[PDB]
DNA sequence: TTTTTTTATGTACTCGTAGTGTCTGC
DNA sequence: GCAGACACTACGAGTACATA
């Protein structure tokens, strides 16, 4: 029987419904890829919205007594006939036919409806690996590491992160053959090892889904999807068949000098030398001596910028050339009050970490002109 | 609409190919070279079906399983298809570049992945070659399928990295019975039309279904019409439409059964217009009727395989060559090196 | 799981050392000197037919090139960077697939990331294959980074296709000429890799996917394949005589002789019942093609003749006695550009019937 | 020598001086007669063919003007300015790839930046490579900076197709065509190269790899490096012939006079002969064509066969001596239709031999018989 | 820099008065009768060959409207604004190069600066060069500026290709054509500049350089300066016939006058020619048939020949009207049939080399 | 007095919109 | 803050041109 009674409350949807909504339709690949599915189950309403990669769920509580079951609208519509309607409204929809009719007082419409049986929906699925993150510590994990990922790079696995779980650890590794980041941090849980390359859209999305220490994070892994539910919220990606490389092994395995220097010193320096610093080709030339550190720079116009800063060095003089947007964003990221630079060869790359903690890792790989 | 109508001479191939998969040893492209309209699309179709079904059984797939529905739905994340644009005839690069680049990415329901092309012969050549390396080292579980009317037109490099299966057409008295099972005609016709379909039933019934039957007793009676007066202009009024090639294909069947009626050949293509065949052996000479035959096969081609060519130029052209070779005294063409 | 995909021969037997090339002696000769002797080049271009093993050389070129135990001909094949080479993860190498690619803008941004450090191995292998895809602007992006790259770096090209290239590309790479292998190699090669799978097979079958192949190993390790699904896991010769197809009955000579006699009653009635036994046309036109060229042969030199199947070329020389050379050239000339015409026609059976009036006609009355 | 690591041989011997370039004379001697009167021109425009020294003239133009010395033609080897633009990154040259700033969005700022004064030396030498390949706007933006430039600002232009630039910028700017090497001058610097670098050499293989460079000095220097590694580090007849994919002749010789004298059998055994070497079979074509084309040359006009061919010169006149050239004509037309042919043929080595069958049948002097009636 | 010789014929040569400029005597009287007769209209747009004098000429109606002594056609050239337009900067001559400026976020500001007075002059002068290469927005805004230009205001476009401007920025325009200068005028004018700056010469030199120049004048200076350095301050009639030829690209056309006259030498070294110049020999027999083609229409009707070949008008004129058209039926046949079999040869050179010599079979010389 | 154009892919260019970094009196 | 303001950067669209 055509039952389909949806009681709702319109002010406690409309925000559910534009965050499921998104990416709405307005891509005219897919007629029923251009709407949003509603669901009945465990006395709660489900919106699901999918374009067959991304799909995302707001679980909103019930008001009245319901009638379980499933059937799509457009999401245009939906969100269009709620969104007008004077302050609270009491949104109830029934089913006719193919057709959904809502009512609130005198406010009665109509969307034209599909089964629910042809909207493409992921059931339960065995999760390789689940995690309960407080809010903090992902938004710290992503936010440390998403400026590595690979914008469009030619190798495709490269186009998102690793999340590595190990024993009681999660860490997430991101870089493009230039620049790495590794990021790892605590559980408490004993984890079964597991790799997970996010693309670079899920985890842009991921990103703006979570705040609020109130709420913690579930993430479930499998071997073809992941999923995050921030309190009410669901968003499911699919992962990246390739393998990421052995960050382990890109990490230098002998960093014999030693230099460590304030940060905030550090940071204004590198920005001063970067103002004057070629357009496209923003390197810096850096030149470690007992204990002083000799940044300098160009431009084709040969505007020469230089600067001293006094650091404590440990090794011998050297010399070594890399870009400066990378070190910059490193920097940015370590907000910290001294960091600590690992070099070994003027041809091997250079490592960035927390002095005062051993928490976080980059890696930036040095220009050879 | 037209859907996945199974036929039974794709039954013993079918069988076959299900269990080069059942046994997972198959291979991973799987190039069908079948005459348009035999039966590759269903085959491929419900090959894709039980490559795509989470809980399959024996040769079919369940119907039960939600890959099932979202397939029949014409919805799938893992199920690409590669079809012409609307109203263009061609296959871009720009989405056999999507699918690539979509391929990356793991297939949603946990299962394995199926990108199928509707006609290989349609890919461009940035297209196709977009496709090769695809088609050379796909992903863990990725399936291709493609279809063709001749393999050897496709790419050299394309058809290297695919196993090839031919679908043999039916034997023409098993066609020829299907086909009187199907449609209540005449022998004579049927047979002329499955010789015409080169043996293909499937191309066949759609010919008689559609009004290329009408359109070519038409063309026969202007043929009837024209051959003892030479009025060939006239054809032009049943040669031109979307579908001329058929129509100068049927022209063509006609020169070479009066070449073989001259030179006496017992069975012939056309032997539902025994009159029009023998008009034409009779009042031309072989020596024309090679010319004329050479040259509408030779308008054909140049017809389907440039893009943008004008229907009414070349079929005009070639009626009024086939007019000026008729007349006495004028120098024939000679095929080129 | 370890690539159970890789079930396809194609994907599991491509070499993984230069000792495990076949063929191409000349090219891994000039590779193993060039790497032992340190004249190492910036711009290597393998260019030959498909299917031969330009890709291949490249990949086992760059696993030499980037293997810790040295600048080595021969990778071990166990190392760090020889595992990860095989799996794919390898930073340092860079696999362009530049018939996707082709656009200027990546090839440009490639291009400004070329001053980087490697990430582990000693050089930044770039793998662009299918090089002649590429815009004619990003042609001409690469030729200053080809002309003059950093130490560091070393480009790959590997195209099906030289003469497309820019002559201002081919003249900044070294031009490896993949040459095409021969049916003995491909015999033996096949041979090798199906005892190694423990496969039933005939040395006959082995020898018609061999000359069937048109000189490729990929084209012959397909047909095997193919071979394999439709025989029940074994390479019988009656299967794959009937795949390829073969012509076992003399019909080829019977068509030649009454085609040659001019008579088109014979010649159609034969084409009927060819037709009838499902004939390959294709594979009939090359048998014609052969029958006339060894009546052309035996017509100049006496004896040198079809020994190895007596019966026909009994009959062979009698028709070698009859026919002049004149219209044994020209019946050959109009079979072979039947057969060249023969995908631009409505049906195979209607280019071949084509090909067979062209050729009554030339002397219909004699 | 040194040879550190063997940096290629193509980018080791770039020219670094005037009287070190291979021969481009009608360019060489402007250049040095306008440096030497102060007749410096603020733009000009190099065009040829590939690998032929554009690149390297243009930095030898940016040396002797950029010299510390008084501008001169021959540029000092001491000089610090001419040190770093011979090992790059110079101050005042800007090395600028055209191909990758195509965009008007890049050559804008180029010219927001012409004024400033250079850092060092006397000329801010622009240098664009491969000019043919910047966009309209661009070339429409260059347009006033090359009418009335910086009297500091010189432009060096250079690109292979010079007929792709709109029809002003050829107007705006001097044009130097660099005509494509002789061989005789390639085998001279591909001599010169090998005693250098003391790698044993030979006359036959320097020849062949001057002929397979097709004028172009960079293809006979890559192929020069391609033979090194081809040989145990050695260029020899052997190698080079290997390599090229090609027979040295001869062979060949022996092939079109078996064809000309309608000796099948001889024709057949040196088939056999060139499959046990296994060469290409279109080579056998290509080089029997080339041969039929050069007896063609010698039919026209006597003096039309270089030194490249002189070891068979005697023979090759004496085909010329007795061939009629309408016989000539039905050998080159046979031999081009086989190999036009060749590709669709059940075997190749069945195409080759039915061509050469046709080609003697086909006799008009000495057809093959009819068989008996 | 050093020594004044470095000033470029092409920009110290720049005229400054009317009496300067040579052989556009329809623009320089209609300027000077409209400045003088008080005739004047809101804008002045300048077209036509690429270094005919368009710039130069907008320069002198730039001098002419600013100078104290009266709005004429002839300027002092000793006051302050008359030296200050030439040399240095006049602030009431705005000079931009539209081609620089393109977007309309630099025209904007453009007419955001004529609603202000002029400083030293009393017209405030706009002078856009390359006016073809303007955006469509940019174009509109130009288009309204123009609408109601202020009284103090004249506008002068300078441009080479007239028909990419909008026709309604045409309408308000009267468009000055400037056609290609005559041989003549180029010769007297470079023995002028050749005799004023004590360079040697030779008439037949200069003659040369005239027909080289294709019209523009700009072009005949720098091959002028070319040639001046092709030797040792020298014009001699020998070095500039070798720079000639070095630069020279009618290999096609010269190549078919020596077939036709059945030179087979001098076709061989034209051939030699063009291969020293890397010549594409495709589009040599592309450019070899289309001349024939065009020959023959000439032959048909002498209005075959249009503007587009006024270089080579009389060559091709005197070449029809002495060759029978057998012989260029004959001809182009050949050529077609060579260039259908080019692809096909050994390599292009002698496939077009041989073309050539069965061209040359056909009615030889003794 | 109303009538006429082939495609497929790529490369620039110029403009509004659109989303976001950042930072100055708000 | 801050949010608005402003700056700036990216994407799409519409147009133009080139090439085979
Ligand atoms: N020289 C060779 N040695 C061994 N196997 C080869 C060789 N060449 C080709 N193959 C076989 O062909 C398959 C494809 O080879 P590939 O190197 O991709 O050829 P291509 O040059 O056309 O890209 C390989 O997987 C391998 O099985
Ligand atoms: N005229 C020449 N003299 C000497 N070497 C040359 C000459 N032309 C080319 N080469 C060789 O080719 C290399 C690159 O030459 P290049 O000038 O870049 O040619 P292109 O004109 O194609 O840019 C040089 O390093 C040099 O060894
Ligand atoms: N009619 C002419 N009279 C004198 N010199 C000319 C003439 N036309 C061109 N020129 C020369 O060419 C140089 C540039 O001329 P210009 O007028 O800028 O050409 P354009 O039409 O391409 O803008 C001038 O400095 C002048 O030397
Ligand atoms: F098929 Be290969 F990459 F030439
Ligand atoms: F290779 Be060159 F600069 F044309
Ligand atoms: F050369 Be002009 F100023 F267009
Ligand atoms: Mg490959
Ligand atoms: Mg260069
Ligand atoms: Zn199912
Ligand atoms: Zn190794
Ligand atoms: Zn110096
Ligand atoms: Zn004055």
């Amino acid at each position: 029987g055509p039952h389909m009674k949806f009681t709702v409350e319109r002010e406690h949807l409309l925000k559910p419904l534009q965050q499921v909504s998104g990416p709405l339709g307005g891509r005219p690949t897919l007629p029923i890829l251009g709407n949003l599915l509603l669901q009945v189950a465990d006395g709660t309403l489900s919106l699901t919205g999918t374009d067959l990669e991304m799909e995302m769920v707001a679980r909103v509580a019930l008001v009245q007594p319901h009638e379980p079951g499933a059937t799509t609208v457009p999401a245009r519509k939906f969100f269009d006939i709620c969104r007008g309607l004077p302050e609270g409204a009491e949104i109830a929809v029934q089913l006719e036919g193919e057709r959904m009719l809502v009512r609130s007082g005198r406010s009665r419409f109509s969307l034209s409806t599909l089964p629910a049986a042809d909207f493409p929906n992921l059931d339960d699925w065995q999760s390789e690996v689940e995690f309960t993150l407080p809010q903090a510590t992902m938004k710290r994990l992503i936010e440390a590491t998403q400026f590595s990922m690979a914008h469009q790079d030619v190798r495709y696995y490269l186009n998102g992160m690793l999340f590595e779980t190990e024993g009681e650890e999660l860490r997430t590794v991101a870089t493009d053959g230039h620049r790495l980041a590794v990021c790892s941090m605590p559980i408490g849980q004993s984890l079964p090892s597991h790799s997970v390359i996010v693309p670079r859209k899920g985890v842009i999305e991921l990103m703006r889904m979570l705040d609020g220490g109130d709420n913690p994070l579930r993430v479930q892994i499998g071997s073809n999807n992941i999923r995050a539910h921030v309190g009410d919220f669901i968003f499911t990606s699919k992962l990246v068949d390739g393998r990421f490389p052995d960050y382990r092994r890109v990490l230098p395995k002998n960093p014999d000098k030693h230099l460590e220097a304030g940060c905030d010193l550090l940071k204004q320096a590198f920005a001063r030398a970067a103002i004057l610093s070629n357009e496209k080709f923003r390197g810096v030339r850096l030149y470690v001596s007992e204990n002083q550190l000799k940044i300098t720079a160009n431009n084709p116009e040969q505007e020469e910028a230089e600067e001293i800063l006094d650091v404590t060095y440990s090794g011998a003089e050297m010399e070594i050339g890399f870009n400066v947007s990378y070190v910059l964003d490193v920097l940015n990221a370590l907000k910290c009050e001294n960091v600590r630079m690992m070099l070994t060869d003027s041809v091997s790359s250079v490592q960035i970490e927390d002095a005062a903690s051993q928490s976080a890792a980059y890696v930036v790989m040095p220009m050879r002109l | 609409g037209p859907h996945m109508r199974w036929y039974p001479w794709l039954r013993p191939d079918f069988e076959k190919l299900v269990a080069s998969y059942q046994a997972g040893r198959g291979h991973h492209a799987l190039l069908i070279q079948a005459l348009p309209g035999m039966g590759d699309d269903a085959l491929i179709y419900a090959l894709s079906r039980y490559l795509l079904c989470q809980q399959p059984q024996g040769h079919k797939s369940c119907g039960h399983c939600r890959g099932c529905q979202l397939m029949q739905a014409g919805t799938h994340p893992d199920y690409y298809t590669l079809a012409p644009e609307k109203g263009k005839n061609t296959l871009g690069v720009d989405a056999v570049r999507e699918v690539t680049e979509k391929l990356n990415e793991h297939a949603r329901l946990g299962g394995a992945k199926v990108v199928w092309v509707t006609d290989a012969a349609l890919l461009t050549d940035a297209a196709a070659n977009a496709l090769l390396k695809t088609l050379e080292e796909p992903p863990a579980e990725t399936w291709f399928f493609l279809a063709t009317r001749e393999p050897e037109r496709l790419l050299a490099t394309l058809r290297s990295r695919c196993r090839l299966h031919y679908l043999a057409p039916p034997p023409e008295q098993y066609a020829v019975t299907w086909l009187s099972r199907e449609v209540t005609m005449s022998q004579d016709a049927l047979l002329a039309a499955l010789r015409l379909s080169a043996g293909s039933p499937g191309a066949a019934l759609a010919l008689f279904q559609g009004d290329n039957w009408q359109a070519r007793e038409t063309l026969c009676q202007a043929l009837a019409y024209s051959v003892p007066s030479g009025d060939w202009y006239s054809l032009l009024a049943a040669l031109n439409h979307e579908q001329a090639p058929a129509r100068l294909h049927w022209l063509a069947t006609l020169l070479m059964d009066a070449l073989k009626r001259h030179h006496g050949a017992a069975q012939v293509t056309n032997v539902d217009v025994p009159g029009l065949v023998a008009e034409l052996a009779n009042h031309l000479s072989p020596s024309r009727l090679q010319a004329i035959l050479g040259d509408v096969c030779h308008i054909r081609e140049q017809l389907m395989s440039v893009t943008g060519i004008n229907r009414e130029l070349l079929i005009t052209d070639l009626l009024l060559r086939i007019e000026h070779y008729l007349q006495p005294g004028v120098v024939l063409p000679v095929p080129h090196l | 799981g370890p690539h159970m995909s890789y079930q396809v021969l194609a994907r599991k037997w491509r070499p993984q050392t230069f000792a495990d090339v076949v063929g191409q002696e000349h090219v891994l000769t000039a590779l193993a000197n060039g790497l032992s002797l340190g004249r190492i080049h910036h711009a290597y271009l393998f260019s030959g037919t498909r299917g031969v093993g330009k890709t291949s050389i490249a990949r086992l070129l760059a696993k030499g090139l980037n293997c810790e135990t040295g600048i080595t001909a021969t990778p071990c094949g166990v190392c760090d960077n020889c595992r990860e080479i095989e799996q794919g993860r390898f930073v340092d190498l860079i696999e362009i697939d530049a018939a996707s690619r082709t656009k200027v803008e990546d090839t440009r941004d490639l291009l400004d990331n070329v001053q980087y450090a490697p990430a582990r191995g000693r050089f930044k292998v770039y793998l662009i294959d299918e090089v002649h895809m590429l815009s004619r602007h990003s042609f001409n992006a690469l030729l200053k980074t080809l002309e003059e790259p950093p130490e560091h770096v070393k480009f790959l090209l590997a195209t099906t296709d030289p003469q497309k290239l820019p002559v201002t590309i081919l003249s900044r790479c070294l031009q490896f000429h993949l040459k095409a292998l021969d049916v003995e190699q491909i015999r033996h090669q096949l041979e090798h890799i199906l005892n190694e799978e423990h496969i039933a097979h005939e040395p006959r079958a082995l020898q018609l996917l061999a000359r069937a192949a048109e000189g490729s190993l990929r084209d012959a390790l397909s047909l095997t394949d193919q071979a394999i699904a439709s025989g029940d896991g074994q390479v019988s010769t009656q299967a794959v005589s009937a795949m390829l197809g073969t012509l076992d009955d003399d019909q080829a000579l019977s068509l030649v002789e009454a085609m040659v006699e001019a008579n088109g009653e014979r010649v159609m009635a034969l084409i009927n019942e060819a037709a009838a036994r499902g004939i390959e046309w294709e594979a009939l036109l090359v048998e014609m093609l052969g029958l006339l060229h060894r009546i052309a042969m035996v017509q100049l030199s006496p004896a040198a003749l079809g020994n190895d199947m007596a019966a026909i070329e009994l009959r062979m020389r009698e028709l070698a006695r009859t026919i002049p050379p004149t219209d044994i050239q020209l019946y050959y000339q109009t079979l072979l550009i039947g057969r060249k015409e023969l995908p631009y026609a409505p049906d195979r059976r209607m280019g071949v019937e084509m090909t067979l009036l062209r050729a009554l006609a030339f002397h219909p009355r004699m």
